């Protein structure tokens, strides 16, 4: 019935464990905010990928977050439901697994890197186990 | 005096025209594992057109099970409230191949234009879509043993698409002007043929926006092969034998990406609504200056917007490269003060909290929630009409509460109040 606790997508977030990232377990009906905080700024493009793309730390898609505005707070909110303003069919099914990663190296020159980056080096990835535990 | 349900025309009873924070609107609701999706609603002359797709599983990725295309009548249920009764239903053979139907009414029939695809939604697979269009005609009052009167396919001999490679219907309902029918449509233009001066992009007061953002947001992503341009598909019934559909592009006045749209008559003049699927997130509606070429006199509305995603959420006004949003139309009910009724989703980035609102360009006069907050809601279609000279609105709302077995649209009847206090 809940609003989950917000995730700040910056490298100093201790909830991204080394090598593991963040694992969430959201249930159907929850709401979540993924925030790229205001400002030396960290630049990211954040994507939702499949299990294989998260394990190899690769992207090939339209970003969920485009954190390239040092002046402003950029926010992305999810409700884990069937309906969405996403035109590509964003949905979250219970007992299904969803992966959010970024392949950026954090600098403005590395916003569009498509391999490696901050997913394999800082474990800046989210694993959402929808409708579990 | 005129009784029954009839078009919003003439001089209706006046409606309340000042801001009121108390609830003066009274929505009336009219009549496992399935999701009912892709809805359509049209209200014209005491009749209506309806459509949906029933899926097994998810509303996005479920297996398409049944497509319904139906017409009926809107009547006084006896207690001075409109309700709807189906009279003629058709279910085409292959539900997964019918996309983006659009219905226009003419005296005995509704004419419904759909797109046929074996590659999915033409919008999401544009380059692989072979343009193929279908026309089904349905009698609003069917007759027994009447041959092709009740239900009829109409074979489309020719499509005149101008400079566009592909066209298809894009939006719930259109209008008639005499014996000519117009459907809301979209045109597929290759980016290399798109004529656009990047200096028309309004990037002043938006320090992070670039001049290319408008042109790049004319397609479903920056590097789409096509750009999408709204318009109309024109079908002139007075022609003999010839079923020709021509595309009429919308003018580049306040241009945004082609999105589902609606053209309707209210109080006697055509009105246009275009969904906001990119960076310009304030509501886009207005009176039609010219039908051919199509030109819309967009209102400068600062109160109605729609939920988005990270790049262009609700109330975004600065050009970004984004393709997101919802379809939530509004219906002009008084041209003298330009007040409209419609449903908007009261959420910044989530599809929830539907609200029925009556509003002007720069203010919402009165509104009411249709459910509770955190109630999930999506596409909304509103048509308003007269029931013995009282303005009524019927809204089709994609809605469900978390935990429902069945995701289903709902029909809401809202009487527009006469006095404000
Ligand atoms: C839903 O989203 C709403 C819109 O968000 C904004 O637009 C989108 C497109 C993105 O760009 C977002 O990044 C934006 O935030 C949001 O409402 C906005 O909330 C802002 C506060 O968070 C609020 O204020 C900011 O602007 C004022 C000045 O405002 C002027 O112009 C408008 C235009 O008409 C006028 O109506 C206003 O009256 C103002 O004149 C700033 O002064 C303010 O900041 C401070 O100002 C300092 C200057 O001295 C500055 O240095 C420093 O930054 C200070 O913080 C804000 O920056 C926006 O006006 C408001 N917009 C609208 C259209 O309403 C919703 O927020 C609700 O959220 C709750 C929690 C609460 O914060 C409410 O205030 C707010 O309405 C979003 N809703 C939810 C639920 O999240
Ligand atoms: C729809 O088609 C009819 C049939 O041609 C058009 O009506 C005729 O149009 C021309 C130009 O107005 C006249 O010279 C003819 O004498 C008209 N004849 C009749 C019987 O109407 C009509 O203009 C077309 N309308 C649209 C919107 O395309
Ligand atoms: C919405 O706003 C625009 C811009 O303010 C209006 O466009 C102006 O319309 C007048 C009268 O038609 C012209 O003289 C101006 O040249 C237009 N452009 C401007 C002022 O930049 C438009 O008319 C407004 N629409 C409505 C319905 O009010
Ligand atoms: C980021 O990646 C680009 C190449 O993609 C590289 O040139 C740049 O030096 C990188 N910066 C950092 C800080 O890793
Ligand atoms: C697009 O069309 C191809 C055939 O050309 C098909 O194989 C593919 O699955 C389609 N994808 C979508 C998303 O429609
Ligand atoms: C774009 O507009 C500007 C000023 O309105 C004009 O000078 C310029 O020539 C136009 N661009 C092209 C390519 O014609």
């Amino acid at each position: 019935s809940i609003v989950l606790e917000p995730i700040y997508w910056n490298s100093s977030n201790s909830k991204f464990l080394p090598g593991q990232g963040l694992v969430l377990y959201p249930q159907i009906g929850d709401k979540l905010d993924i925030i790229c905080p205001k400002v030396q700024y960290e630049y990211y493009k954040v994507y939702m990928v499949d299990k294989d793309q998260a394990d190899r730390c690769t992207i090939k898609n339209t970003p969920l977050l485009n954190c390239a505005k040092p002046d402003q707070d950029i926010k992305f909110t999810i409700k884990f439901q069937e309906f969405s303003p996403n035109l590509w069919g964003l949905e979250f099914q219970k007992n299904k697994d969803y992966y959010i990663i970024s392949t950026s190296n954090g600098s403005l020159e590395g916003l569009d890197n498509q391999e490696g980056g901050v997913c394999q080096t800082r474990a800046m990835k989210i694993l959402m186990k929808v409708g579990q535990d | 005096i005129s009784q029954g349900v009839s078009d919003l025309v003439g001089l209706p009873n006046q409606i309340c025209l000042q801001k009121t924070t108390s609830t003066i609107l009274k929505p009336r609701l009219i009549s496992e594992g399935v999701c009912i999706t892709d809805p359509l609603l049209a209200v014209d002359n005491g009749f209506f057109a309806y459509s949906h797709l029933e899926k097994i599983g998810s509303c996005t990725r479920g297996i398409a099970k049944q497509r319904i295309i139906g017409v009926g009548e809107v009547l006084d249920r006896g207690d001075k409230v409109p309700s709807m009764f189906m009279t003629n239903v058709w279910t085409p053979p292959n539900p997964s191949t019918i996309h983006h139907c659009s219905s226009t009414y003419h005296e005995d029939f509704y004419y419904t234009l759909c797109a046929v695809s074996h590659v999915g939604d033409p919008i999401l697979n544009s380059t692989s879509w072979t343009e193929s269009l279908s026309l089904i005609r349905l009698a609003v009052r069917p007759k027994s043993d009447s041959g092709d009167y009740n239900q009829k396919y109409i074979a489309i001999t020719k499509v005149e698409r101008g400079k566009y490679d592909k066209v298809m219907p894009y939006g719930p309902s259109g209008i008639k002007q005499g014996d000519t029918l117009y459907f809301p449509a979209v045109g597929f233009l290759p980016r290399t043929e798109f004529q656009y001066n990047d200096s028309n992009c309004p990037i002043i007061h938006c320090k992070y926006s670039k001049a290319e953002n408008c042109r790049l947001s004319m397609g479903v992503n920056s590097k789409s092969h096509y750009i999408l341009r709204s318009g109309l598909l024109k079908y002139n019934l007075s022609l003999g034998g010839d079923i020709i559909l021509q595309f009429i592009e919308i003018a580049d006045n306040r241009l945004t990406i082609g999105s589902p749209s609606k053209i309707y008559n209210s109080l006697g003049q055509p009105v246009f609504y275009q969904a906001s699927y990119s960076w310009d997130t304030m509501i886009k509606l207005g009176d039609v200056d010219t039908v051919d070429p199509l030109r819309v006199q967009w209102r400068n509305n600062s109160v109605i917007s729609r939920p988005g995603q990270s790049q262009c959420p609700r109330f975004n006004v600065c050009p970004e490269v984004c393709w997101e949003g919802t379809y939530n139309d509004a219906f002009l009910i008084d041209r003298l003060n330009w007040v409209s009724a419609g449903v908007y989703l009261n959420s910044n980035q989530t599809a929830e909290n539907p609200v029925f609102a009556v509003f002007k360009d720069n203010e919402i006069l009165y509104q009411v929630p249709l459910a509770e907050d955190d109630t999930n809601a999506q596409k909304t279609i509103t048509d308003c009409f007269l029931l013995e000279n009282v303005i009524w609105c019927i809204s089709l709302v994609e809605i469900y509460d978390t935990g429902d077995s069945v995701i289903r649209p709902k029909l809401f009847a809202v009487k527009i109040p006469a006095q404000c206090s």
